[PDB]
RNA sequence: CCUAUACCUUCUGCAUAAUGAAUUAACUAGAAAUAACUUUGCAAGGAGAGCCAAAGCUAAGACCCCCGAAACCAGACGAGCUAC
RNA sequence: CUGGUGAUAGCUGGUUGUCCAAGAUAGAAUCUUAGUUCAACUUUAAAUUUGCCCACAGAACCCUCUAAAUCCCCUUGUAAAUUUAACUGUUAGUCCAAAGAGGAACAGCUCUUUGGACACUAGGAAAAAACCUUGUAGAGAGAGUAAAAAAUUUAACACCCAUAGUAGGCCUAAAAGCAGCCACCAAUUAAGAAAGCGUUCAAGCUCAACACAAAAAAUCCCAAACAUAUAACUGAACUCCU
RNA sequence: CGAGCAGUACAUGCUAAGACUUCACCAGUCAAAGCGAACACUCAAUUGAUCCAAUAACUUGACCAACGGAACAAGUUACCCUAGGGACAGCGCAAUCCUAUUCUAGAGUCCAUAUCAACAAUAGGGUUUACGACCUCGUUGGAUCAGGACAUCCCGAUGGUGCAGCCGCUAUUAAAGGUUCGUUUGUUCAACGAUUAAAGUCCUACGUGAUCUGAGUUCAGACCGGAGUAAUCCAGGUCGGUUUCUAUCUACUUUCAAAUUCCUCCCUGUACGAAAGGACAAGAGAAAUAAGGCCUACUUCACAAAGCGCCUUCCCCCGUAAAUGAUAUCAUCUCAACUUAGUAUACCCACACCCACCCAAGAACAGGGUU
């Protein structure tokens, strides 16, 4: 704070010999800007691919359906009921599950991981005990699924089913 | 306490950046200075007011020529922001006996022999 | 006006400083007869030769300085050489 | 509205003084200037020793004039002509 | 139109709202010694008794204001007002 | 009343033609600080020869350390200085910059020191003794410049979701993630032995996780104004020009 | 914080180059060589001129301490005198105080922020201040007339409330209007009494003494208390007590003309509330003040003036409360474009009858009438 009055001789000095930064001929924002350099990709994005990879081999039935913001008691209410039948509930988020699909042979499931999902999988394609568990709640559709490695609507489904 | 001030001898240290800048040569220095005051002496302390008639230079705007040596230069660096320091240039050569009446210090600092104040012919 | 474009020129910032527009004179005889100098350029004239000949005196005085300091140098070399030709060394050194 | 207490420019609280864009470019004119100064002054023709006694001899020749002028004071001459030349007040015709 | 803050005096600094002046005419305020200096005369002498002199001595020229107290003292004059 | 008496007044006031020239701030003593004397400064005349500026070299140790500098000072730039004679006059100066002093007092008051200006000119800061520019004097219906015009307008914002080994043990009427201490693991794709709130205590909640930068006073605001045409130009008694 | 000495010598003899110097002088200081002897004393200060006095000479003499020293002289004056000088207003970024913000500790059951608020910080304002780490002391009310500020006491509008309603508290906005009458007492201010919608804080040379007046500054007299030998003194107590001004200049001398407030009634005993209690907004009626007039009556009084009497009195207000809707496809009243709420009339006007008279017109002048 200048407190005291300085003279002006003085208040000149201090005027002219002000900082003046440097200004660029184009600013830098304007120009193209390097490309981020690479990183280490994550050891748990990594630890998922192998997970999500286990998922695809081990069982043959999997079911995709939209994770819908249900109550946490109905959720696993629903999930305990899938388990008495031996179907899983696998979860894996789609930045990583994506990648995977679009390097492998489930390449046409990638417009089917749009927003909530989740994966109903099982060793035994039980597709009839599984439907009728879902036929509790109308508001939760099954989006579409593979079995034996062929991809299916949930149509079809119906018709493996019956 | 205001007192004499003490410039240091870095100060007057030309730098390569300077030569080629002001037109200077280290290696053959100017013989002469053309020093003239363009500051008035007034509300400065007395002992630069002695130093500006020691120099010949109580006529503002009046060139006065001085030699480049340390002791002219000594009274030169107290006063050097009152007066402007211009080397002495000599194209034609110093002036002779028959060239007296014929000289004229230009204001580029240079002390022509010929003054015949007529358009160049080239 | 124009004073800083005049400096770059090579003239005076001041037109009535020196050049045709001063220096010349104001007037002359219409018989043809040239007109005494006028008492500004007298002068000038005179100033401008005292200015003259003080350039003059600095430079024949630093070059007479700077030969003399020359010839001293040489003169106190010249002393060392004198005072070792008269010494014969003898004894251990032979 | 607006006193300022006491005197304008001295005092404790003074009016506020503001620098113009002009006052800059005046202050950077100077220093451009003084700032050359300090490269003219670098480059000497002659050291000290080579100066020293270069001058001795015109320096010495010219307090003697000094000397010489102050010495020589003394009352003028008195001519006889000057007082016989005051009786021409009365000079009349016949 | 433009530019310009009456004078004197007293204070560091007065346009100062500090002092003095309405204005006119007349009147109203720097007197002198030693020394030194300057210019003549004469000169180891100078000066029209006396006085000075280790170049002095004699003569001239050339420097030092105005108004204003309350007081003190001496000698007179007053108690027709007033005190008794 | 007269006389001494034109009393005296370190006090107040006044002090009368022209023109030019040189010319301002250390102190000491004092019945003294309203004065005077001496010195310093200033003036005139004279005599003499150095004067100022200043290259090194040189000038203390302490109480442990530490400033701008100063003294001295050959060259050099310059022209003054010392001495002799005769006197007068001036002195709390003021403000600005800087370093300090007054019981270890940031400003202010008072008092030293260095420098400047003012009591001398003009121009510019609005008017302006002390800031800045500039000083040697006249005339001009010429010219080039010096200083020289204040900037600045300041606060949006997460989206979504949360079940559980449990009130983790301890002490507390009971205090539970949320009074307090210890330990700080743990199921689930992913959630703090809880980061804030609210319950006497619980309950409820959010988050972390998972996906997705002020201002106001007294007679009446105060130049008029203007974001847009290629920094030149204006500007002194400074300098130049007759 | 010291000094006004003391101690050791007894050549602490006599002489004499060159220098220092307390910014002058006076005074003070050092000193080679030489004679004469021996084989410039220590100490920061440790001191006093001249005249005079004493003495044969030598030498000595002052807390002359007011220490450059007068041979020797106190107090008091409000009875005072003379010559002069100085003096409400003005400066004050450290300390201190006040006001508003910042900080968020703490009070307020819980709860920073309904309110209040510590240590502090940042702004505005006032005040104090360089040395006896002593005691004391150096303009203001009233009458009249007011001008202005807003940091608002009342009236108005709008948020918050630990706001049910009435009252309150707090904050924003508002200076159009208003802000009483008395008793004591008075570094001239408080206390008390009765009211009021309220009895605002200041500034203006106590605002205002060529408009008036009281006290003080303080006085010529006088006592009481205290001080002093007395004269006399004391911001102490009390009594008494002289300034005047014929307006020269500036300014001003009918802003022609918009009114504020209270009570009662009404709504209403309504909304609200368990009741107690108790409103807004809208309207009406009577009041007081202010401004501007008037004389029918009343009254003071009579070709009239006047009030105690009578008559009339007309705009808004800018804080906020909300819609639509982007930057930021939601939302969001928007220093985004935008929408809504509250966001003038009246008076005066035509002008050479003019002698003179009259006049409700008037100082003169002017003006109205004279059919
Ligand atoms: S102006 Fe270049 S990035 Fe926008
Ligand atoms: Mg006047
Ligand atoms: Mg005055
Ligand atoms: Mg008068
Ligand atoms: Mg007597
Ligand atoms: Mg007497
Ligand atoms: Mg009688
Ligand atoms: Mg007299
Ligand atoms: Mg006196
Ligand atoms: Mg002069
Ligand atoms: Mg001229
Ligand atoms: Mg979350
Ligand atoms: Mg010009
Ligand atoms: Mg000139
Ligand atoms: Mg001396
Ligand atoms: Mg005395
Ligand atoms: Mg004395
Ligand atoms: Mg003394
Ligand atoms: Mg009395
Ligand atoms: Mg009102
Ligand atoms: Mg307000
Ligand atoms: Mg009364
Ligand atoms: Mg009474
Ligand atoms: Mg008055
Ligand atoms: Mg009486
Ligand atoms: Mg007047």
């Amino acid at each position: 704070r200048h407190r005291r009055v300085m003279h002006f001789q003085r208040q000149k000095l201090m005027a002219v010999t002000e900082y003046i930064p440097p200004k660029p001929a184009i600013h830098p924002s304007c120009l193209p800007s390097p490309p981020s350099p690479p990183q280490e990709e994550i050891g748990l994005i990594r630890l998922l691919r192998r997970e999500i990879a286990a998922v695809f081999q081990d069982n043959r039935m999997i079911a995709v359906c939209q994770n819908v913001a249900l109550s946490a008691e109905d959720k696993l209410l629903m999930r305990h009921q899938l388990r008495k039948h031996k179907i899983l509930m696998k979860v894996f988020p789609n930045q990583v599950l994506k990648p995977f699909l679009e390097d492998s042979k489930y390449q046409n499931l990638l417009p089917l991981f749009v927003g909530h999902n989740m994966l109903l999988v099982s060793e035994e394609p039980k597709v009839k005990e599984m439907v009728r568990i879902l036929r509790t709640v109308p508001f939760l559709p099954l989006l579409g699924g593979c079995i034996d490695d062929t991809i299916l609507s949930r149509q079809g489904f119906i018709n493996y089913s019956k | 306490k205001f007192t004499r001030s003490r410039i240091p001898e870095k100060v007057f240290q030309a730098s390569p950046e300077d030569h080629e800048k002001y037109g200077g040569d280290p290696q053959n220095p100017h013989k002469l200075h053309i020093v003239t005051r363009i500051k008035s002496t007034r509300r400065r302390p007395y002992w630069e007011k002695d130093i500006i008639k020691m120099l010949g230079l109580e006529k503002a705007h009046t060139p006065q020529v001085h030699k480049n040596i340390p002791s002219v230069n000594a009274k030169l660096k107290v006063v050097k922001h009152l007066i402007r320091i211009k080397p002495l240039k000599l194209p034609q050569g110093l002036p002779a006996e028959e060239n007296m009446s014929n000289t004229c210090l230009k204001s580029t600092g240079e002390l022509v022999v010929q003054w015949h104040l007529k358009p160049v012919e080239q | 006006a124009g004073g800083q474009w005049r400096l770059q020129q090579g003239l005076a910032a001041n037109p009535s400083g020196y050049g045709p527009l001063t220096e010349l004179p104001d007037w002359s005889y219409a018989d043809g007869r040239p007109a005494p100098p006028m008492k500004g350029q007298l002068r000038r004239k005179a100033e401008r030769e005292t200015f003259a000949r003080r350039v003059v005196l600095l430079s024949q005085e630093m070059d007479a300085g700077l030969q003399a300091w020359q010839l001293r140098q040489q003169k106190l070399q010249e002393e060392q050489r004198k005072q070792e030709n008269a010494l014969k060394p003898k004894g251990a050194s032979l | 509205r607006g006193r300022i207490p006491g005197r304008q420019w001295i005092g404790k609280h003074r009016r506020p003084r503001f620098v113009s864009l002009r006052a800059k470019q005046n202050m950077i004119r100077r220093l451009e200037i003084e700032a050359e100064n300090h490269y003219w002054l670098s480059m000497p023709y002659m050291t000290r020793e080579q100066e020293r006694g270069h001058a001795a001899v015109r320096r010495r020749e010219a307090f003697e004039a000094i000397k010489a002028a102050a010495t020589s004071k003394f009352p003028p001459h008195r001519f006889i002509a000057d007082q016989l030349d005051h009786l021409n007040v009365t000079k009349k015709w016949s």
